[PDB]
């Protein structure tokens, strides 16, 4: 039950057309919206809304964050997509596949605590 | 950056 801003701040009807739009211009990229866990330790990441290429790794995308917010190589990151930590080997398309939301976009928390 | 959503390449 993790809140994410774009769903609070926009009803069901104008996300799912929203999420369909982009999945129709971009077959091949998906539509990611990344948030920092609340209250954990790290640096926000203020750009929330991706379109990644459906091949991108999930190690990938950890390295384009923590470039993007500054964070210290000894820290850690870990993405939660409905309560699971994916494969940092997995595709951003197959997390997708598996963990869409019925608006069509993908929600993706992060912490560097993984517990 | 289409539609306020940040285009990503790799």
């Amino acid at each position: 039950s993790m809140k994410f801003q774009y769903k609070e701040d926009h009803p069901f009807e104008y996300r799912k057309k929203e999420g369909e739009k982009i999945r129709k211009k971009y077959p091949d990229r998906v539509p990611v919206i990344v948030e920092k866990a609340p209250k954990a330790r790290v640096p926000d990441l203020d750009k929330r809304k991706y379109l990644v290429p459906s091949d991108l790794t999930v190690g990938q995308f950890y390295f384009l964050i923590r470039k993007r917010i500054h964070l210290r190589p000894e820290d850690a990151l870990f993405f939660f997509v409905n309560n699971t930590i994916p494969p940092t080997s997995a595709t951003m398309g197959q997390l997708y596949e598996d963990n869409h939301e019925e608006d069509y976009f993908l929600y993706v928390a992060y912490s560097d605590e993984s517990v | 950056e289409d539609e306020d959503f940040e285009i990503l390449s790799l």
